[PDB]
């Protein structure tokens, strides 16, 4: 007989960067 | 029944040709030399009443008739699902030129780019092959219902597989006002207009209308039992026989619906009128009129010969009642609203935000008329070219997915999208111009006539002395703005209630030892509401607005 | 013997359920008038709704009433918690679904609760597994298609109901939604009449201030309210008794009698759940703590108390009241004491909050922390909101040159929308603490956010002897000592030097 | 343990939750006592797994439900509250939340005399300047 | 500007792939400044995307021979934000500089398939217009 | 090692790390080496993949509750020990953080005779000048 399976592998994010000038 | 369906005529009228001519006369098609194909999908929005039309023609159709749905079909045992759908099938050959029909095949089609599971790959690929196996002699149609076509396996498109489509989309309004009347004929109709119920009714579609009639139903079933106090002993025949739904049923149950396609996106119930926005008499008219031409009068935009136009920007200083339109609007525009405000649809999930931007806008489409009210659209139109690495280009995909999806309005279903922001100096030039967002509405300072207007509709509820003289007051506040208004009498009624509970108090040590001293306001109260008046407005930002619209 | 006494009184009637007597009745017609009153259904032509959809914040016996229902109908009942009806073996969650379903159909027209559908109704478009979208397949399949309801009607609970797949929440499926949310003042007072009527309280008991005094309590949090007073009664007289672990002699049984001191003390040792992930411990300040700034306490005093303690007199007028206020001047001139004294004596729930706090690395937290935040704070209404240094999170937005990634004037976007919006705007006052008022932005200020400009100058002579008293209040001092010379001699001084 | 009941196979977690709950009612009148909470409770909106939150809903119901406790008490223990779903911080799922702080210099005393009590010391030594002059120690 | 990390350059390459195949064609690239930009001024972006635009582009209309006679077209409104890479000779180095009568004829042209009034003058809105576009 | 524990797979790296220390402790009084627990502990608070937050709980369960250790030993092995959780640097946990640094030349010296008496060489060259000359050299 066959089973099922849960899976939860990863995602994907972005991030927030700040800046100095002159 | 086959007319028990409504609202689709022409798509009944295509399915029904397409399902009974190969059933009815099918020597005509080899007389021609034609073979007609096997499968035949319907897809559209939840509740069109796919389910209802695939029973109705099993029901009208004298041939053998069989239902498969998707979820059923897999099983615990090896390889069991897949003689299921063989047994299933070769028992539709051999019992008649009958008609199958499989419900929710998204459930049976993951696009096989998502799918990893070894069971649910062999079922997709016994079903193609069994579909492809089906002979031009096989003599049975398989009908396939699915509620979104973009999640269907590409395989299933190809050419004798799944080659008719129809795309069931929302009825007319007409066609809105049919159904209607389909649900109308059952139930015992008091003396009294469906062409008004339809005609203001805008993004219902189907069984919507249905949930309407059932609840206008039960409102007049509650007001009887309560006034006849009819109790568990028993019912009253009398009560029976006087059973009429009336038009207040209906306006209760139209006050009490939204759309089953909005019923994520509700919004709550705040109630504006027309007299509350004091002033901008023309904005309020003009308005009115662009609203209402598109959404009644069809025919006259053909007449015209030009489409009209789609985006339209509220711009100017806070507090000068931009969102109080925006309000009124929601509340008088006899069509559906949607509110957004603007960092809501941000999401980090790499994506996800313009996934949200897509299925708004898609429900948008959906309930068709819509008015989406983007609050503080800045916070999207952030000007860019020198941001370089900060929020991670994600920001202008974002922006990127707004303007690919605002010039995409075609003609039909007509969505009108409402701008408001304080600072239209930041906004993209991209959009601000015509083709995606033409219409640019200023609101300037209210004018001493505007501004006793604004002053009498913030005081209508409030009870006021007679001797009450607001000119002088107007002729003091000069460059004031609808809000410092609004503080003025917020502060006066402040006052007020301080005396009543210093009366109020003073009495009851008198109990101790009229019930409203002050039943109105009193000039007083406007002295000292006075006296902590200030006026929010810069000069310099003045200056800049008037510069900017100089520029316009 | 007592099985059968304890049945009868186990069972927790309609009358247990209290404070949403609308809700309660419109489900209560649902579920019985179709099963006490057919024949008007045949005879008007319809047919009733069989699907109803409960949603709210939790703890508000949406349970309970399933409870109650069960209880009060005799008609049969199947039971289904949400994550219960999977298993291991291929294929076999849906089978058992569609056996459950069946048994029901099978046995009488009945009614099925299914707990926690957010578990269930994933959407089954965002997911990436297919066992959740095949059982959502299945759910929608059983409630429309072939025989979609047989005289059964199905109850389902949820928390949230906005991440439910749209075509569940349609009718035909799921006609009604009942939306319950937090109990009247009213409302809190019923609940306390039915938690207050089982055990023995002494004559003192007064529920009306207790129903006054509770802000944000809903269900469960009242009585735990009760539990907690009860309990703290039971150490006041299990202290004085001794030890006596063999039997406990009638006259500490008897006159119990949990005083409304026990009642004030777990009042306030008790917050509401909603904000017990944000409460701190707040050290204590009297009003006599404060110096000088009489005009000003008591204006702030009476522009919170008004609304709480005289709403009748509003609707009289018909005018809403005024929410923000923003207090500027020198620092350490006892702004922010101030605000410690109102969170300390001022009856209506208090939210403090750090200026940058809030700020986050990623990507739009900050505008969703904001709007969860103030969720929170229209939720548990009455509230105080204390910003403080709001020029470290509000600024003109795009004024810095240098890119911060749009942040900054993302969140004052926010706050703008959140402070003036599509927002109900009952029961939240905004109060700020700047000490450098030109850094924020014009529209903040505007009356509607920010309708009073608060200036807190120095103090004079008679002022700085207040502080002097204030401070002085505690430690003991000369008697020779008089502080008029003290006074006479700070001119330029604070408080806080 | 708290990630002990954590699987591979798909609903096995809350099967093997519910086995513990039965047991543990069918037994005795227990005490239920699940440690770091932290790990299974991640909010229900910051994840974006689905085994988890259907775990956090099996927990919510067994908690809270149909004849949800009956001489059962359950006892948790977790180093972080902030990231736990608000509707486990609720009266009849975790009626209340103990706090254990930074002792004082009497209890650093006591803690001491815990410690100190099975080896041989000097009589010169005194656990007085000991528990003064320690500060931050958690025992 | 693909959303794809890095298809910011296949986006291009296979643009210029599709143009290639079906030669003879006409690329016409409006508003170059969005995509040019320059380079420089900004040393930082948001994965270096424009300088990468910038390089696929010149290393993608760089290497058309007499072979596939490709034919790039651009327009523009500010022609100061455009790259003096991209205006280099051996690349792109024509430079078309670009009325009352093609006012009038734009009118005339739009009022095609309109019920007009018949006692109307257009020539009175090209005289009076005289800085105006078509869009307006 | 640290990075051969981890599975994409729900629950499947607890269990590995169960059957490791069932291993451990069935045995003999054992010595265990945990390599690199730095991409098995970050600090539970900056990533936002849960995984890790169920590694390091489990770990911690492994290394502290009811009968944790009998007559065994655990070391662990690092790069960047700030970056670890403090719910791992405790007593009880991981007492004695040693630390390795550069040996001196005395200690190049060492090394260099270690490693030159199995080969064979020259007279002329000594490795007192070979150690002085080798200045940052290590290991
Ligand atoms: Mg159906
Ligand atoms: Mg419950
Ligand atoms: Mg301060």
């Amino acid at each position: 007989a066959a089973a099922a399976a849960a899976a939860a592998a990863a995602a994907a994010a972005v991030a927030v960067a700040v800046a100095v000038a002159a | 029944g086959y007319d028990d369906i409504g609202g689709c005529r022409k798509q009944m009228a295509q399915i029904r040709e397409m399902v009974e001519l190969p059933l009815r006369h099918p020597q005509l098609f080899k007389a021609i030399g034609i073979k007609p194909p096997r499968g035949v999908l319907m897809y559209g929005p939840p509740g069109t009443g796919k389910t209802l039309m695939a029973r109705a023609v099993a029901n009208e159709t004298g041939a053998f008739f069989f239902l498969i749905n998707g979820p059923e079909v897999m099983s615990k045992m090896a390889g069991e699902s897949e003689s299921n759908l063989r047994k299933a099938f070769e028992e539709a050959e051999k019992n008649a030129p009958a008609i199958i029909f499989i419900d929710e095949i998204d459930s049976i089609a993951p696009k096989r780019d998502k799918t990893n599971g070894e069971v649910e790959r062999r079922v997709v690929s016994q079903l193609l092959t069994l579909m492809d196996g089906m002979k031009a002699r096989s003599n049975v149609v398989v009908i396939a219902a699915t509620n979104r076509p973009n999640s269907i396996d590409p395989a299933l498109r190809r050419f004798g597989r799944f080659d008719r489509e129809v795309d069931i989309g929302i009825p007319d309004a007409t066609g809105r006002l049919e159904v209607l009347r389909i649900h109308t004929k059952n139930m015992k109709l008091a003396d009294d207009d469906l062409e008004a119920l339809a005609a203001e009714t805008h993004g219902y579609v189907g069984a919507d209308i249905a949930s309407l009639c059932s609840e206008a139903a039960m409102q007049q079933i509650r007001e009887k039992m309560d006034l006849i106090d009819l109790d568990e002993d028993e019912i009253d025949a009398e009560v029976l026989d006087s059973l009429g739904v009336t038009m207040d049923n209906f306006r209760f149950a139209l006050g009490n619906s939204n759309p089953s396609a909005l019923r994520e996106t509700v919004v709550e119930s705040v109630n504006v009128t027309w007299d509350d926005v004091g002033g901008l008499d023309e904005i309020k008219e003009e308005l009115k009129e662009t609203v209402e031409y598109p959404v009644l009068h069809p025919d006259q935009y053909t007449k015209f010969g030009l489409s009209p136009s789609k985006g339209v920007l509220f711009y100017g200083p806070p507090g000068t009642g931009k969102t109080l339109l925006a309000k009124a609007v929601a509340t008088e525009v006899s069509a559906n609203f949607i509110s957004v405000k603007g960092p809501e649809l941000l999401s980090m999930w790499y994506g996800e935000s313009e996934s949200n931007i897509r299925d708004i806008f898609d429900k948008a489409r959906a309930a068709a008329p819509t008015v989406v009210f983007l609050d503080e659209l800045d916070s999207i139109a952030k000007a860019r070219g020198g941001s370089l690495g900060d929020a991670g280009g994600a920001s202008d995909r974002v922006v990127n997915q707004l303007l690919t999806e605002m010039d995409g309005m075609n003609a039909k279903k007509n969505v009108f999208v409402i701008g408001a922001t304080n600072r239209p100096d930041q906004i993209d030039p991209a959009i601000l111009r015509p083709g995606r967002l033409d219409q640019l509405i200023y609101v300037p300072l209210p004018d001493e006539n505007a501004r006793l207007s604004i002053l009498n509709a913030q005081l209508r509820k409030t009870p006021l002395e007679p001797g009450l003289e607001l000119t002088a007051i107007a002729k003091a506040t000069q460059g004031f703005s609808g809000a410092d208004l609004l503080y003025i009498v917020q502060r006066a009624a402040k006052y007020a209630i301080k005396d009543s509970i210093e009366a109020h108090r003073q009495h009851e040590a008198e109990k101790e030892v009229e019930v409203d001293p002050v039943p109105y306001i009193t000039k007083e109260h406007f002295a000292e509401a006075m006296k902590t008046a200030k006026r929010s407005v810069s000069d310099a930002e003045l200056r800049r607005y008037e510069a900017y619209s100089q520029q316009m | 013997n007592r099985e059968d006494e304890e049945n009868n009184m186990n069972e927790v009637g309609y009358d247990d359920i209290g404070g949403c007597r609308k809700q309660m009745a419109q489900i209560r017609e649902m579920v019985e008038l179709p099963l006490r009153h057919p024949q008007l259904f045949k005879a008007i032509g319809i047919k009733p709704p069989r699907g109803v959809l409960m949603y709210g914040p939790p703890g508000t016996g949406k349970t309970l009433m399933a409870r109650a229902v069960a209880n009060e109908t005799g008609a049969f009942f199947f039971l289904i918690n949400g994550p219960e009806v999977m298993s291991k073996m291929a294929g076999e969650s849906e089978s058992n679904l569609r056996k459950a379903f069946e048994e029901a159909e099978k046995n009488a027209p009945a009614i099925i609760f299914i707990d926690e559908i957010d578990s269930i109704a994933p959407k089954r478009d965002k997911t990436n597994g297919e066992v959740e979208r095949r059982v959502v397949s299945q759910l929608l399949t059983l409630m429309d298609g072939m025989k979609a309801r047989s005289n059964v009607v199905v109850i389902a609970a949820t928390n949230r109901p906005n991440s439910i797949d749209p075509a569940l929440r349609r009718f035909g499926r799921f006609d009604r939604e009942v939306d319950i949310g937090i109990p009247d003042a009213t409302g809190r007072l019923e609940v306390l009449r039915i938690h207050t009527k089982n055990m023995k309280l002494a004559d003192d008991v007064d529920l009306e201030a207790l129903a006054a005094e509770t802000h944000g309590y809903v269900g469960a949090d009242i009585a735990s309210l009760c539990s907690e007073a009860a309990m703290q009664q039971i150490r006041e007289k299990m202290d004085l008794i001794d030890l006596d672990e063999d039997e406990i002699d009638a006259e500490v049984l008897d006159s119990l009698g949990v005083t409304m001191d026990n009642f004030r003390f777990a009042l306030g040792n008790s917050n509401p759940s909603a904000l017990r992930e944000t409460v701190v411990e707040s050290v204590n300040v009297t009003w006599d703590d404060v110096g000088g700034l009489d005009e000003i306490k008591e204006e702030l005093k009476e522009t919170v108390e008004y609304p709480v303690l005289h709403p009748d007199q509003y609707t009289k007028f018909g005018l809403s009241p005024s929410k923000g206020v923003l207090f500027y001047g020198p620092p350490g001139t006892g702004k922010t004491l101030l605000a410690k004294a109102v969170a300390t004596e001022v009856s209506a729930n208090f939210i403090s909050v750090k200026g940058p706090e809030l700020l986050s690395m990623w990507y739009g937290e900050s505008e969703s922390n904001i709007r969860d935040i103030f969720d929170k704070a229209r939720a548990a209404a009455p509230t105080v909101v204390f910003l403080d240094e709001l020029d470290s999170i509000a600024k003109a937005r795009g004024g810095s040159l240098g890119d911060a990634g749009g942040a900054s004037d993302r969140v004052v976007n926010q706050l703008l929308t959140e402070m003036d919006g599509m927002n109900a705007k009952k029961n939240v006052f905004v109060i700020g603490a700047t000490n450098r008022p030109d850094q924020i932005d014009p529209a903040i200020l505007r009356p509607g956010r920010l309708d009073q400009l608060i200036y807190v100058p120095l103090p004079d002579e008679n002022a700085r002897l207040s502080i002097l008293n204030a401070q002085l209040r505690k430690t003991p001092l000369e008697p020779g000592l008089e502080l008029t010379a003290i006074a006479k001699a700070t001119q330029g001084f604070s408080g806080a030097d």
